[PDB]
């Protein structure tokens, strides 16, 4: 059957902390819709080229999706030692990427949410008289433990929310600052595609007589 | 001969003649004589006219204040100067072209503009009106908003609120330029739920209805305002293109509850160092930030942070101090208390937690006023172990072992209290005495640490004084246990050893002042001790500093237990020398100086026959937020409302039952407000004791103006007069 | 022996007691005995028990007031009393049903009523809560609402606004039932665009940020409120009916501008009188309407209208007199002013313009008490020409000269002030002596004027205070021109009429009123002469009464002129005598005392050493509109502008130079507002004169608190006792 590329395109665009993935096996694509559903602004690929995924069928794709400003192009960019990797979306070198940022055009269905949002600092604090700072910084492909602070946003931008770690967690004042990034008159998205071989003996395909 | 009269003080027949210069390079100086602007060599001494005196400059109003850009192009003119806080104030501003003839006329700087600065070089120009900040890149161009938030007394965009100006900053100015002067940062307050004082203004006699002042005031236990931190490039300023503002957020140590920004110094001109305090004032962090050019933003790595603990008490003297970093800007040099509670030189490298002390001894080091690549320049107490002196010492980069002093030998009888301001790169310094002597002013080559040129010397005062009866000055010590205390005594001319004179005492007593050191002073206590022959006597007790924080931090969470206690025990040992009359003894203060005597009347100790408090802090849930959670914390049940419930002047207000009181407060007063004075008269009133008062209209916490001056010390002198019997 | 010393006036050793009823029928009346309350039958003075000692009828709240119903089957209690304005108050009411044993449980009045009143007849009930009228027809039955606009601080329904309660009613109510009670007539008043004065509050300790109090009050020269006028059938409302209210206009002759109403007279059932006085108070209609059952309108001619004009003045002593009118309401007697300017009554017909004068004199009607179907009673000045004294008369409707006083031969040497109360159609009235003997309360029959029984004595007083040192009063008059004013002097005891006394002039001098008199009182100066031996005076000059408007109207649009001159005259004048010491002349006052104290300090006459004013008035522009424009007119350039800037007392600041001056003033006040007495300060220290100030917080103009009252007398005591060097 066709790949299901529906829960793309319902409720608001989630932001780049709480990006949210698509595992594609056993489908089919159709890249007719895809050329004209997305205006490509950047095309970033390591170890991997756009012209393969396009002509070739793969054992499962995983596409990782966001909402991030174009303005913040290669603060995502690998090897960035910028906030985005430390808290918001750290990606795999290793992983075959072709990290995408384009445009959504206007009669698309996309929903535009409000501002965009990245999470400026997400630390353990502890110590006897709070004196620790120790920093958490995501592993690659991982959550920030700063994801639940506010799932939908920002409010306003420098916004801070302190949530207490029991033992289980760690201990000490969870903290987390955020920040807010004026919503453009498009909306703007990144997207990270993988390719992953030999996961089973079922393929996705481009639609292909 | 004749003596120093109350009129010589109140019409400044001995006005005390300054020498104040300004900087512009590393040998030339700027000083206004007559009102012209002449420009001064160091090395030779000669002189030159850079601004001509002449009503060219403005014409048509009155010259108020002026500003020198850096490069000497242009001349920043202010007028119609309306003071509106301690620091606060607004005027109109032009710009004189000073390097051909005329003033500019075009996109002229707005009407009521809040504060101006220029760039540190170039002729940028960065200014503050309703509460929004503007740059002009020339002062012949159009200029560039950075801010669109502000907004009367809710948002303050690059300029201070009520609470910061006063106790935090102590200034007015919220913004500050980079070295180079290409990044602009600024603070902006957020005072949306900040209680409201409200207050009575009278304004001229015309107007019928009186109006209401509304000032954003957080009271002990209120809402505390927020305060956020950005940066602006003002090289990217563009017509067709909003401002773009940097954020830099506070440490993570650090905004867990109520915190406040103590001050922000520029390292490099990629560097910038910025000092959060927690509101419970202990664990003072400093953040040192890189720009980043790929990421505009600024990243703070947690390896550069270092941190101030304190233990016995709360953290520095009023702030933590601002660091001197070197040239690199890699490393710099703080002053911090050493394990044995003295304030010592520590030197840091951005990215160690460890500093090495430099300086040792029981002594405190008063300030860094200048680092260069192989000496610095100090001040501190170090002298003849006496903390009321301030002397000049410099110290090697290199071998930290050679300490040599600059001013202990110059004048040793006249000068005691030495400052100093360093010119440009410090290849000279100007030495301000205002030690025991007349104050003097000379200028010095940091070189070979030669002497050039005497600049003031005030030797016409000196001569008016020769035939003035001026009065004595005492410097001395009691041991009380097994530590010494200081106190001074202003002794009436000829002074016998053998007679009985009365004392009056001068208290501030406030935690990290000091009353009695070496400086010279003509003011009301030098009118009493020449003409009515009352030794003036200030003590220093358990909270005063520049002796340490085994004294210092002595009144940690105890306000007004100690010193109070203090004061008695200094009136108990000044009462057997023969020169001081126990029936007639008296303690007037200022401030928190009428808080404790206040609290000394009401002791019950029977020492003191009448007091005087002028605006006294009554209840400390009155006061201001910062400052009483600086030494008091919270007002919670849990932490220390008990104390603070007990340590309020209304509950001994039975004990001035036996006591002369007067009491004094302005009706404008924005500082202490009239609610303390109020309280105190309900108090006295429904327990039915006696006392005199006194409400000054109109005056703010200083009582400044000319008349409502006047009419104070007039007063508080005939009431002096009428309780000592001195007709 | 013991001498009447301050502690004795201020614990109130020494209690004046009185006798206080009130009438509920022909003969009978009720009197409170310490907890019970009793009836009284006047013919024979048996009595029986009304109440007994209830203390259980709250069991919990203590009651402060009690109403009694006409009827007697119901009784009100009043508790949780909360002063609000110098009437104007708010308290929680309960219902009692005498009857039996039972309090009232269901459909209760309000716990923030702001006034209750009984029907003239029945058990009906009106009161006002939330500026809203109620009615309840039973105490057991919901209330039905009669007004629907009521809205605090901008609609006044049933009840005064500020000034129309503090200047024109003297009282809270401002709605009255018919005579049968059928009707019930009202006001409205609109404020939505008179000025708002704010002043701070500080209430209680724990407080931490004061409270702004803010009040509509109309200064002068301001927009003054609005007043509609309505009439309500009170025997027709229903649960399933809105509330009809008949609005009733203004007199044609008085929509021109702006106007008063200055009260309203039932004359008869369906037949009322209402006056009205135009903003500009030189001219007053008294229009009369019959209702029309038949149509249910009000068709009341022009022709039955009634106006009042006078040239010299104002119209009135404060408003047009009351009117009282006969049995059948076709005819009626009004206190106006004859062609010399005397108040007299005129005998009115409702179809006829021109008044016939049935009294004339050169003396005063001070009012006018009862109207039989025979005989008029009055209370008039006439006997022994002396205008502080009042008798009581009666004259003969049909012919009226037999006039017969009722209180001149009774007591001629222990009382010459006298007041009476009738009992109900006046078959009995009780009359009371207020001096210059101790008061005397007795009760006569109206038949025979016979005396039946003395109700009060104060014997036991008498006989305690007689080992007790009182002071003397003397009254005389002196001559300027061809005219005479009074004066009155507390003399020490033992007065010596050649040795040299101290001298204090207690002056109040306001228009209308009157200070000399022959009242019998025990205040500040009967402890003043009792143990200062100062000789206390006061003096009424223009423009008192109750002398014709000769007098009265001689200040008109001149105050500060007359008044203050004429004051320094009398002082002079008092000089010439051998036992006053000139040197040693003191001055206070209070209010509009103040305003004279500080006006005549203010004049450079040197007579007067030092003096004290409590609450002064220092500019007319500062006060309420009514009572300014009334003797001054508009504050227009046009009319009075130039006079009105011509009495400012700042303008005579430098004038007290010479003299001590102590100021003290409530912040609290109300009435005249703290920003007077500080502008006074302000304009004092803007000339740099020495005074004395002390402010009484959250104290009002009366300084009622019992502890504030102590203390105020003590300081002022302390301040002339000192100023007099005394001790
Ligand atoms: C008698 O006349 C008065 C005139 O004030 C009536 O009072 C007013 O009645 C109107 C209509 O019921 C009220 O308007 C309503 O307001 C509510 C607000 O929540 C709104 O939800 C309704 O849709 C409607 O707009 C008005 O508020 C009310 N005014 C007052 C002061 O109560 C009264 O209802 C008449 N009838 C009676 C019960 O005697
Ligand atoms: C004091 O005199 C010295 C010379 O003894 C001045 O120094 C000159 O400064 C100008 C500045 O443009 C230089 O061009 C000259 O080369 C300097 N030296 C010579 C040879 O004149 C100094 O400026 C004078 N200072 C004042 C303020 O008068
Ligand atoms: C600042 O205020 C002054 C007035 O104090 C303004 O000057 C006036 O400008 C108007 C319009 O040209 C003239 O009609 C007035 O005669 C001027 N008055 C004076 C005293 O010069 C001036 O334009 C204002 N400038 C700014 C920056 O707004
Ligand atoms: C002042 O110093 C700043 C910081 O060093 C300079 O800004 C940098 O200049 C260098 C050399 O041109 C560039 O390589 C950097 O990218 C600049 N960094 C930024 C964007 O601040 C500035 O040019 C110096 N000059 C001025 C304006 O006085
Ligand atoms: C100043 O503070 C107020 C209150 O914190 C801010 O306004 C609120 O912002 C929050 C989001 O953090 C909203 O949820 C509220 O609805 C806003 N309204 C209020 C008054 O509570 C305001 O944004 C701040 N302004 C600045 C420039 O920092
Ligand atoms: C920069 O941003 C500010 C945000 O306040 C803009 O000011 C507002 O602009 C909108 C129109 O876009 C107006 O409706 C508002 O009334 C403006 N508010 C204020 C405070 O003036 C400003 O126009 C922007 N400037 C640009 C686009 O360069
Ligand atoms: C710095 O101030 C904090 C409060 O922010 C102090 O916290 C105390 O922590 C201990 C833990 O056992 C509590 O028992 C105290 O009650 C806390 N004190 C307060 C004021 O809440 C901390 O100890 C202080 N550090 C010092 C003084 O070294
Ligand atoms: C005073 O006494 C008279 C009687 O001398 C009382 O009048 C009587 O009242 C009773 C009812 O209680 C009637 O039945 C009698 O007919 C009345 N007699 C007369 C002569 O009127 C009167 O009520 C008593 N008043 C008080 C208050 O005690
Ligand atoms: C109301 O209370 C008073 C006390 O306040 C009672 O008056 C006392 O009554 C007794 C018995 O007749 C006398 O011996 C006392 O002399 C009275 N006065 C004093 C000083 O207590 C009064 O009887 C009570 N009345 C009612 C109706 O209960
Ligand atoms: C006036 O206020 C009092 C409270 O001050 C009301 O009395 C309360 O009534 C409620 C409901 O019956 C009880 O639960 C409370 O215990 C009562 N408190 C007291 C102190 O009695 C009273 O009902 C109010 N009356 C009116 C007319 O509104
Ligand atoms: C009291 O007077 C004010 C006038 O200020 C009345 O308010 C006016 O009401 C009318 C009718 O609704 C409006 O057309 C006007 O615009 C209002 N004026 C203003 C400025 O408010 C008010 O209604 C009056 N109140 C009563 C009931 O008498
Ligand atoms: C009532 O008072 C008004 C205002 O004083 C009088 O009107 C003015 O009277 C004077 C003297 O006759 C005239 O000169 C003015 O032209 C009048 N007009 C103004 C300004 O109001 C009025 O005459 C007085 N009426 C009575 C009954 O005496
Ligand atoms: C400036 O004023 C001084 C006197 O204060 C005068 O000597 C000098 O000549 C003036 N300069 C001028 C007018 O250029």
């Amino acid at each position: 059957t066709e790949c299901d590329f529906s829960p793309m395109f319902k409720g608001v665009a989630p932001q780049v902390y709480n990006f949210k993935r698509l595992v594609f096996s056993n489908c089919n694509y159709n890249l007719t819709k895809l050329l004209s559903l997305f205006a490509v602004d950047e095309f970033s690929c390591n170890g991997i080229s756009p012209d393969a995924i396009a002509r070739g069928c793969y054992s499962t794709l995983t596409v990782d999706y966001f909402a991030y400003p174009l303005s913040m192009k290669s603060y995502i960019r690998p090897g960035s030692a910028g906030n985005i990797p430390l808290y918001n979306y750290k990606q795999s070198f290793a992983h075959p990427t072709c990290r995408v940022l384009a445009s959504v055009p206007p009669n698309v269905t996309i929903t535009k949410p409000e501002a965009y949002g990245y999470i400026s600092k997400c630390s353990r604090l502890t110590g006897d008289y709070q004196h620790i700072e120790t920093p958490l910084y995501i592993n690659p492909g991982e959550y920030s433990i700063c994801r639940d602070f506010a799932p939908l946003g920002f409010s306003e931008d420098g916004q801070v929310f302190k949530r207490t770690l029991t033992q289980f967690e760690g201990g000490g004042l969870l903290i987390g600052v955020g920040t807010r990034v004026p919503m453009t008159a498009n909306l703007e998205m990144g997207f990270v595609i993988s390719v992953q071989y030999g996961a089973g003996t079922d393929s996705v395909c481009p639609m292909l007589d | 001969r004749k003596t120093y009269t109350l009129t010589d003080y109140l019409k400044n027949t001995y006005r005390l003649k300054l020498y104040s210069l300004r900087w512009i390079s590393d040998h030339e100086y700027l000083y206004k004589q007559e009102n012209n602007i002449l420009v001064f060599n160091a090395e030779y001494g000669n002189s030159s006219v850079f601004l001509e005196n002449s009503t060219f400059d403005e014409f048509g109003h009155s010259i108020n204040d002026y500003s020198i850009s850096p490069d000497g192009q242009f001349i920043l003119l202010e007028y119609n100067y309306v003071k509106q806080w301690r620091h606060s104030y607004t005027a109109s501003y032009d710009i004189y072209d000073l390097n051909k003839r005329q003033l500019i006329t075009e996109e002229r700087i707005p009407n009521n503009t809040q504060w101006v600065t220029w760039s540190p070089v170039g002729h940028k120009l960065a200014y503050v009106w309703n509460n929004d900040i503007y740059v002009k890149i020339e002062p012949n161009l159009p200029s560039y908003r950075i801010t669109w938030t502000g907004k009367e007394d809710i948002i303050y965009n690059g300029i201070t609120d009520w609470v910061y100006e006063e106790e935090v900053f102590s200034a007015y100015s919220a913004l500050w330029w980079s070295p180079n002067g290409t990044f602009l940062a600024y603070a902006q307050f957020n005072d949306t739920e900040v209680p409201l004082i409200e207050y009575s203004f009278y304004s001229d006699e015309s107007l019928q209805y009186p109006k209401t002042v509304r000032v954003p005031y957080p009271k002990a236990g209120a809402v505390n305002p927020t305060v956020k931190f950005f940066v602006v490039n003002t090289d990217s300023l563009s017509s067709v293109t909003n401002a773009t503002s940097i954020q830099i957020t506070a440490p993570a140590s650090m905004l867990i509850g109520d915190h406040y920004l103590c001050d922000v110094t520029w390292a490099t001109q990629e560097r910038i160092s910025l000092q959060w305090l927690r509101r419970i004032q202990n664990y003072s962090v400093m953040d040192i930030c890189d720009y980043d050019e790929s990421s505009g933003r600024w990243n703070c790595l947690v390896a550069r942070q270092h941190i101030e603990m304190s233990t016995t008490g709360w953290v520095g003297r009023f702030r933590p101090s601002e660091p001197h970093f070197t040239l690199d800007g890699n490393s710099f040099y703080k002053i911090i208390s050493n394990e044995e509670g003295y304030r010592h030189i520590c030197y840091f490298q951005i990215d160690k937690k460890d500093c090495t002390f430099i300086t040792k001894g029981t002594w405190e080091v008063i300030g860094i006023e200048a680092l260069t690549s192989d000496y610095l320049y100090y001040i501190s107490n170090e002298y003849k172990g006496m903390p009321g002196g301030r002397n000049l010492y410099k110290i090697q980069l290199s071998d930290y072992t050679k300490v040599t002093c600059l001013s202990c030998e110059l004048n040793p009888e006249r000068c005691q209290y030495y400052s100093v301001s360093f010119s440009k790169e410090a290849k000279y310094y100007q030495l301000r005495c205002s030690g025991p002597g007349l104050p003097l002013y000379t200028l010095h080559s940091s070189v070979n640490d030669k002497g050039l040129r005497v600049l003031e010397d005030n030797s016409a005062l000196d001569k008016m004084l020769q035939n003035v009866q001026m009065p004595s000055k005492k410097l001395d010590f009691i041991i009380l246990n097994e530590t010494k205390f200081w106190y001074q005594m202003i002794l009436p001319p000829h002074f016998d050893k053998s007679k009985k004179y009365p004392l009056l005492l001068d208290v501030y007593a406030g935690p990290c002042s000091q009353k009695a050191d070496t400086v010279f002073r003509l003011n009301w206590a030098t009118y009493l001790a020449s003409t009515e022959n009352i030794i003036v006597a200030s003590f220093d007790g358990r909270g005063s500093g520049y002796q340490g924080d085994k004294i210092m931090h002595a009144i940690n969470r105890r306000l007004g237990t100690f010193e109070v206690e203090d004061q008695i025990e200094a009136a108990r040992q000044f009462s057997k020398m023969g020169f001081v009359d126990n029936k007639r003894i008296a303690i007037w203060g200022w401030s928190y100086g009428g808080y404790v005597t206040s609290m000394v009347l009401g002791s019950g100790s029977g020492v003191f026959k009448c007091g005087i408090a002028v605006a006294p802090v009554s209840r400390w849930e009155y006061y201001d937020s910062v400052y009483t959670e600086r030494y008091m914390g919270l007002p919670t049940p849990e932490d220390n409302l008990d104390h603070y419930r007990n340590s309020t002047v209304m509950s001994r207000a039975e004990n001035f039952k036996q006591v002369e009181y007067l009491l004094i407060h302005g009706t404008a007063d924005d500082n202490v407000h009239f609610q303390q004075s109020a309280q105190i008269s309900k108090a006295l009133v429904d327990v039915g004791v006696d006392f005199q008062a006194m409400w000054y209209t109109d005056e703010d916490h200083g009582i400044a103006s000319s008349t409502a001056h006047q009419h104070i010390y007039t007063h508080m002198s005939h009431f002096i007069k009428q309780c000592f019997s001195l007709p």
